[PDB]
């Protein structure tokens, strides 16, 4: 069914500065050895993220980490971890099951996106036993199926394919956004890092559907861990560990896009940031002479 | 006893749902022969071109903004568009009294 | 002396449209040939999409 979650707690939301993250390809064509100049939703270079992060392990207090955020046109939903933990995309709507509603809950049997108009539920929470088989046995996003506009199945979504080490197996990088109603989903993997990594990637386009509903706010979802081992009662009686994942946000934004000779994208330079730049993109090289 | 099935399709265009065109054709090649290749229209030559794609790309383009390349969508193959001959035509005369 | 005329321009000989492919159906059969049938009152509201 649905139970509501309890035993709230707050904590600052820290912040940190991206660098030159969250660059993805506009438009499907083909370019090649050509500075091409673009206008669209991007990310400011040096903005100011929100972090959010796991903390209070086993059952201290073990922390509200998924609370409500909003949405405004767009977001960069990175993730850090090793356990893959992080799942559950549940927002586009009003959350009042007032219009069609979408969540996004893979890594299951196979990967799946299960879209419906179902009653919502106040705190959405996964369960996750600790058995041989982690079964996804409660559903609290929701508690009810009313009605159903699309199903997708997907074999390949979220593959953590990565090598055995104690290090952060991950590194996710989502875009979401709403072209006028369709939902573009850019995403790419990254191997792991030895805290914002500065460097320079681009993101490849994924499947988008249609749709067409009204967007409200955005909420994230975590994987639980209750056992027996841990007392609890049906509101928490998990326990969260450590990860970290940060969230920023788009804005309408005009970039210089610098292809390679296979054509992936490999530098990009943004307008209206510094007195350097719009004379950079103004005589539309990367080289200015005095 | 008739057994009789009703059916009922909206309107309003906004939410595609179902449909069809489909209504494929062959191929030809090094003619020139216009080309409905997915939606963009087109006249040129046909020929294959060393250069590849990636996987999500769908048709290439160059500086100036002309559409230089494209994949079948049948078979997944980089494709090449050159126009038919084209150029101006001058007449050589020695005088019309000589 | 020299002069230019007019120009000259090839036509194209055919025309040819591509799709990608056809394997998407939708499930019509299990609908007319059918294992049961619904009551005069009430009915089945299948949705295709
Ligand atoms: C389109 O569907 C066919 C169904 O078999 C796939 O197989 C192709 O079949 C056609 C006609 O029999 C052949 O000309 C092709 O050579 C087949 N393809 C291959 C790769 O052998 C075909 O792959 C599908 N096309 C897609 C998915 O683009
Ligand atoms: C001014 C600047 O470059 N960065 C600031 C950062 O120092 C500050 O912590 C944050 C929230 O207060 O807003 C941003
Ligand atoms: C038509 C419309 O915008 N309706 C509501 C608006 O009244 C409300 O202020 C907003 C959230 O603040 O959510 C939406
Ligand atoms: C482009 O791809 C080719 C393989 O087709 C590769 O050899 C080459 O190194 C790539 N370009 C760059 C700049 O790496
Ligand atoms: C061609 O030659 C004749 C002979 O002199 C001359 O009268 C005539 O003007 C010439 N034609 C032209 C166009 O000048």
């Amino acid at each position: 069914q649905c139970v509501n979650l309890t035993t709230r707690t707050q904590l600052p939301p820290a912040y940190t500065n991206s660098f030159t993250r969250g660059v993805y390809y506009p438009d499907k064509v083909f370019r090649s050895s050509v500075l091409h100049s673009t206008q669209d939703l991007f990310l400011p270079f040096f903005s100011n993220v929100t972090w959010f992060h796991v903390i209070s392990g086993t059952n201290g207090t073990k922390r509200f980490d998924n609370p409500v955020l909003p949405f405004n046109d767009g977001v960069y939903f990175a993730s850090i971890e090793k356990s893959n933990i992080i799942r559950g995309w549940i927002f586009g709507t009003t959350l009042d099951s007032k219009t069609q509603s979408l969540l996004i809950v893979n890594n299951a049997t196979n990967v799946v996106i299960k879209v419906c108009e179902f009653q919502f539920c106040n705190d959405p929470f996964l369960d996750h036993k600790n058995n041989k088989s982690w079964m996804e046995s409660e559903f609290r996003v929701y508690s009810s199926a009313n009605n159903c506009t699309f199903e997708y199945v997907s074999q390949p979504f979220l593959m953590d394919l990565e090598g055995k080490q104690g290090n952060f197996k991950n590194l996710r990088e989502f875009v979401f956004k709403n072209i006028d109603g369709y939902f573009k989903i850019y995403s790419k993997h990254t191997p792991i890092i030895v805290d914002l990594p500065q460097g320079f990637s681009a993101l490849e386009p994924l499947v988008d559907l249609p749709i067409g509903i009204n967007i409200t706010r955005f909420q994230t979802l975590l994987a639980l861990h209750r056992s027996y081992l841990t007392p609890g009662d049906s509101s928490s009686g998990w326990t969260a560990g450590a990860a970290a994942y940060y969230v920023g946000y788009l804005q309408p934004r005009t970039f210089l896009l610098k292809y390679n000779e296979n054509g992936t994208i490999t530098d990009a330079v943004d307008c209206a940031l510094d007195p350097l730049s719009e004379t950079k993109c103004t005589l539309k090289s990367f080289t200015v002479e005095k | 006893p008739y057994r009789v099935v009703v059916l009922s399709f909206e309107l309003l265009h906004a939410p595609a749902t179902v449909c069809g065109p489909k209504k494929s054709t062959n191929l030809v090649k090094n003619k020139c022969v216009n080309f409905n290749f997915n939606g963009l229209k087109g006249t040129g030559v046909l020929t294959e071109s060393n250069k590849k794609f990636l996987p999500f790309q769908q048709f290439g383009r160059d500086i100036a903004d002309t559409t230089d390349a494209v994949r079948d969508p049948q078979t997944l193959e980089i494709l090449d568009i050159t126009p038919c001959s084209f150029g101006g035509v001058s007449v050589i005369t020695p005088g019309t009294n000589t | 002396g020299i002069y230019q005329t007019s120009n000259f321009r090839v036509q194209p000989t055919e025309s040819i449209v591509r799709f990608p492919n056809i394997t998407n159906l939708c499930p019509f059969d299990e609908v007319f040939n059918a294992t049961r049938f619904a009551s005069v009152y009430a009915w089945n509201r299948k949705r295709i999409s």
